[PDB]
């Protein structure tokens, strides 16, 4: 009881850290997603057709 | 950079035979490519290209060939070989032998994608092993001590507690805590029955160590190719964690005897002739490709240490699996049927066991200055104690000398206190060495001939 | 064309087409990453390639570039101090250039660097029009302070010099000679290339006459090897092999050292590659690195099986190249058992008939043909010279079973066995050479050398071997006779056997006086111990026949100072005390013991 009791209250900080870490994900994602979508959509639209390097006439 | 081209899907199945599907009209077939099959009922399976010849490819399907036909089955060629996503987010996760999650967490976001075959470490870049890995088990840490960058098998037999030992090493292992978060475990288990697999998964959650551990489970009725892949996913993860994230990784590979059973089956599916004792002739080069993914390297602070675990038929050390493992690895820890029958746990026999790198792991600044002397003297007393115990049945206890009666007292207290340990009892190397001195103090200090006078002066007397 | 194309892949086996002019056992580069393999079958205009590297991802229609050559070595300046594997990949240059801890698939760095410039001096009296033949030295490169590297015209080359380069600094790719024969011109740089499986030719192969000294008292006295000799040692964990390797490297009368690891454990190979650069020797009163006269071939157990098998052929071809310059070479193979297991795996891939214990039918012929490359020679080509290659091959009998096919073949071939022993290492008896099991068959070839240079030695060796054998017969008698009841002659034998065993056969290599023991110190010590034995025997046998007897107790009580001087002989330091000073002190022990026995008699 002497070893568990105090840290039993302080274990609430794992939830506080979970919400802080998730808030840090929201802040990271919303600042960057437009560059990531602009890059991703550019790679999808830039097609460039080519034949397999082992092809011979 | 990227692979970019659209995939081809074929309905050109020529034939089906055993685990194998044969296709024709395939465009520039690539050896070892991964392919996806869709069955006539819409079920999906996957496989790997086992051979190519002209426009023909033959695919080994991981799941069965049942329900496949030449008309409606389609095969999609992905363009590439098997690569695994890898990241530090894999610690605290459970995966199957194909790297798929089985812990109800999400699928891995890659920090990289790696080829599971790897590459050999350059002999110029590998530096010699050094400090201890502390397993928490006295028969290992005290007398068969394991160096960072060593590879050392546990040799066992069917019905002995080698999975209970492996699980205890996994729960307890770390660095010595002299005077870290840089330690991790990759645990891989091949051909595991559902009772054993549930035990591993349950025991590491229940005893709360998952934040250090990546776990790969391959069950006894999973595809036999997933058993071939399992050590390679595990070691491709250990190579990322050790040589890019600078961790000390412990790798536990469970039943290399189950791995060899799958290797013999993939060899038979290629229509190769059986080699020496029925295993593939190339089984040394195959096992060496697993075991040499280990060591310390120059200029990086991480390492990989391997503990393979093996089951021997007939308790015979001369079978190809333990024999070829002995030529590649550097020591053995031996698990004994007689200690197990005597109800001792862990039933490790210290007389045939050896760690060949023990002198590089132990001593001042790495464990304690007396460790080598205590290990040498405990071995010497036990080897005499077993010889006195044998002659006691010939000459009778009234013919034994006072010194024989000291070895006969040491023998009983060594096995009850040093070797016998709980499955959830964790001893540091310091506790192991202190239990070692309690037993050495049974003798007059003149008997302790393997220990120098300086060590006897500092450690033989008790103190407040 | 130089290109065929991949037709099919099945494990390490590749089938290729448009391969019509490709010869048996040529090397090829397969696919866009250029994986190495060798041609093992021809059929029509198709070839079957055994690929050395992982074939994962190789595609139908991929290029198969053919090299016009079998497996071969680049022979030229840049070999000294180099680390190679069994197929001559430069492991330290691959590390340096790649900045990776791994070896890349299809890596194609040249074994000798083409960007280092070498100081070259021509042979002074070669001119335009000079007639020149294979093995002729036409210039020298100052490679380092120790090895002058002699540039030779290749075997199977001859003609009249049409150009020779002036003194200067040159890349290994620069032409330094041109010659002409039958109106056809050959242009040559400092690097020649030779097939590892072909024996390099010589003017004559000669009997081996001169000792390969190690500085050990055992070995050099009881079990000598010659320059050009062959030796085996037991390759096992506790026995202490390193005394052979380090005495050869630091102290032998070799000019060059080649070391081969041939499928060793990763942590063992790491220990060799750490330790060898740290070894040093004293030359002209200056300390020099061993890596100025040494090259290493290194292979761990996960290198390609083709490299692990090629390794000894790479190492012997390097050894034969320095022999041809007129050097004396020692070659060490770290375990020939790991080489034989690679040969077995290759025969398994080829699906060959499993013969003795699963080893291919040719195993004993491959071992015989390998050890037949050892010897003293008269070199090819004009400046008249002699060289030699001496082979030491470690071998690992399983559980000590010498009936193993590789061990049984090896001890059937080699002329010396130095039986290193775990039991002696556990006694702290170092060097751990077992004198009962060990042998040398060169003792007759060395008879003319010992007669000329030392003259007293062959009798002393013969007596010393008998004393050490008598003690091994007397031991089973002493177990019953209880030591005290033994004859005084035999007490002298037992205690002189102990004197030889503790004070001649043992040699503490960490101590400045005993790191190296020269042969004058070696015969001087033995001469005195055997002189004392003969005088002690003579004193007993003169008196005990009918007079009041002398005893080994009376001798010890009278002569304990002489016996202490005899045990002290090993402490003489060949660097601090001159040859004449040590010899004069060893003569003083002979005078003192003769005086002491004359006072006893």
């Amino acid at each position: 009881a002497a070893a568990l009791g105090s840290h039993g209250s302080c274990s609430s900080e794992v939830e506080k850290e979970t919400q802080e870490k998730m808030t840090i994900l929201q802040n990271y994602f919303e600042q960057n997603r437009d560059e990531v979508l602009d890059n991703l959509l550019a790679f999808v639209c830039d097609i460039r057709p080519e034949i397999h390097e082992n092809y011979r006439i | 950079n990227y692979l970019s081209q659209p995939r081809l899907t074929y309905k050109t199945v020529s034939g089906v035979n055993g685990p194998l599907v044969i296709l024709d009209h395939v465009k520039f077939p690539r050896y070892a490519e991964i392919v996806h099959l869709t069955l006539p009922d819409g079920t999906k399976r996957s496989g790997q290209v086992l051979e190519v010849s002209g426009s023909k490819a033959v695919v080994q399907v991981f799941e069965g060939t049942s329900g496949i036909d030449a008309k409606k089955t389609s095969c999609e060629f992905t363009g590439d070989i098997l690569r695994t996503p890898v990241s530090e987010d894999m610690l605290g996760r459970v995966f199957n032998g194909s790297g798929k999650p089985i812990d109800r967490g999400p699928v891995v976001l890659a920090e990289d994608f790696l080829d599971i075959m790897g590459q050999p470490i350059n002999p110029q870049c590998r530096i010699y092993p050094e400090e201890m890995i502390q397993t928490g088990i006295s028969a290992i840490d005290g007398m068969n001590s394991i160096a960072r960058g060593q590879k050392i098998p546990i040799f066992s037999a069917a019905g002995l507690p080698h999975n209970e030992i492996a699980a205890q090493i996994c729960r307890q292992a770390g660095l010595v805590k002299k005077s870290e978060e840089n330690f991790a475990i990759v645990f891989a288990a091949m051909g595991v029955n559902m009772e054993t697999a549930r035990f591993f998964k349950s025991d590491f959650e229940e005893n709360g160590s998952m934040d250090n551990v990546c776990l790969f489970l391959n069950l006894a009725n999973d595809p036999t190719i997933e058993r071939i892949i399992t050590p390679r996913l595990a070691l491709t993860t250990a190579e990322f964690l050790a040589y890019q994230c600078e961790k000390h990784v412990l790798v536990i590979l469970t039943d290399m005897s189950s791995y060899a059973e799958a290797l013999r089956e993939v060899s038979a599916a290629r229509e190769e002739v059986p080699g020496r004792r029925g295993f593939p002739g190339y089984m040394y080069t195959d096992l060496a490709t697993i075991y040499e993914r280990a060591g310390r390297v120059e200029g990086r602070n991480g390492s990989i240490t391997q503990i393979p675990i093996l089951t021997m038929p007939n308790d015979d050390i001369t079978h190809p699996i333990p024999d070829l493992t002995g030529y590649i690895t550097e020591g053995q820890i031996y698990v004994d049927r007689q200690l197990h029958n005597r109800q001792i746990y862990p039933p490790i026999n210290v007389l045939p066991s050896l760690s060949r790198l023990m002198k590089s792991a132990i001593g001042e600044g790495m464990t304690r200055k007396d460790h080598a002397d205590v290990s040498n003297q405990l071995y010497a007393c036990y080897a005499i104690g077993k010889d006195v115990q044998a002659m006691k049945a010939v000459v009778g206890e009234e013919a034994l000398t006072s010194d024989d009666l000291l070895y006969l007292e040491f023998l009983q207290k060594f096995e009850k206190n040093f070797i016998t340990q709980g499955p959830y009892e964790n001893r540091t190397v310091y506790e192991t060495l202190d239990i070692g001195w309690q037993l050495l103090r049974i003798f007059p200090k003149e008997m302790l001939k393997r220990i120098p006078q300086s060590t006897l002066s500092e450690f033989y007397p008790r103190d407040s | 064309s130089t290109f065929g194309y991949v037709h099919g892949v099945s494990g390490p086996v590749v089938t290729a087409c448009d391969m019509a002019g490709a010869a048996m056992y040529e090397l090829v580069r397969v696919g866009h990453s250029e994986l190495v393999g060798e041609i093992i079958r021809l059929e029509g205009d198709m070839a079957t390639i055994q690929v050395y590297e992982e074939t994962s991802g190789v595609s139908v229609g991929d290029p198969v570039l053919r090299t016009g050559k079998p497996l071969s070595v680049e022979l030229g300046p840049g070999i000294m101090g180099a680390i190679f594997d069994g197929i001559q990949r430069p492991l330290s240059d691959i590390s340096s250039q790649t900045q990776s801890i791994y070896i890349p698939r299809g890596v194609n760095v040249s074994a000798l660097s083409r960007d280092i410039k070498w100081e070259f001096i021509p042979s002074k009296n070669l001119r335009v029009g000079s007639h020149i033949t294979g093995g002729d030295i036409y210039g020298i490169v100052n490679e380092n302070s120790l090895i002058k590297h002699k540039i030779m015209l290749p075997p199977r080359s001859r003609g009249s010099v049409t150009y020779i380069a002036p003194p200067g600094n040159y890349d290994a790719s620069d032409v330094v000679l041109e010659l002409e024969f039958e109106g056809v011109k050959e242009k040559l740089s400092m690097v020649q290339v030779w097939p590892v499986r072909q024996v390099r030719p010589v003017t004559e192969k000669l009997p081996a006459n001169h000792p390969l000294l190690t500085g050990q008292r055992v070995l050099d006295a009881l079990f000598p090897c010659v320059q050009g000799g062959t030796t085996a040692i037991p390759g096992a964990f506790g026995c202490g092999k390193t005394v052979i390797s380090q005495s050869l490297s630091k102290y032998s009368n070799s000019d060059v050292i080649i070391y081969v690891g041939c499928g060793e454990r990763g942590n063992e190979m790491s220990e060799v590659l750490r330790d060898f650069p740290e070894l040093t020797m004293e030359v002209d009163g200056k300390v020099e690195s061993i890596m100025k006269r040494t090259a290493l071939v290194a292979n761990t157990s996960n290198m390609p099986v083709a490299a692990r098998e090629a390794s000894i052929y790479t190492g012997i071809t390097l050894s034969e190249y320095f022999r041809d310059m007129g050097y004396h070479v020692s070659m060490m193979a770290d375990s020939t058992s790991r080489w034989a297991e690679a040969l077995r795996e290759i025969s398994g891939r080829l699906a060959e008939m499993p013969a003795d214990s699963g080893y291919p039918a040719y195993l004993g012929a491959r071992l015989a043909s390998f050890y037949e490359r050892a010897g003293r020679v008269k070199c090819l080509g004009n400046p008249e010279r002699e060289g030699s290659v001496s082979i030491v091959g470690a071998v690992s009998p399983p559980g000590g079973d010498f009936s193993d096919p590789v061990t049984s073949a090896t001890l059937g071939i080699v002329q010396v066995f130095w039986g290193l022993d775990k039991k002696l290492a556990q006694r702290k008896h170092f060097p751990s050479v077992n004198w009962l099991i060990s042998y040398s068959k060169y003792m007759r070839a060395l008879d003319e050398y010992y007669d000329k240079h030392f003259t007293e030695f062959v009798p002393l060796r013969t007596k010393a071997k008998e004393i050490l054998q008598e003690e091994e017969d007397l031991a089973e008698i002493v177990q019953l006779v209880g030591k005290a009841s033994l004859a005084e002659t035999d007490k002298i034998t037992l205690e002189v056997a102990k004197l030889i065993k503790d004070d001649f056969l043992q040699q503490n290599g960490y101590t400045p006086y005993d790191r190296f023991c020269p042969f004058y110190k070696t015969v001087g010590m033995l001469s005195n111990m055997i002189s004392f034995y003969d005088m002690a025997r003579r004193a007993v046998e003169t008196t005990a026949q009918s007079d009041n007897k002398i005893t080994w107790s009376i001798i010890r009580e009278h002569m304990g100072e002489i016996l202490y001087k005899l045990s002290s002989m090993k402490f003489k330091d060949p660097v601090k005390d001159g040859e004449a000073k040590i010899k004069a002190d060893y003569a003083q022990l002979l005078e003192d013991m003769q005086n002491a026995f004359r006072s006893l008699e």
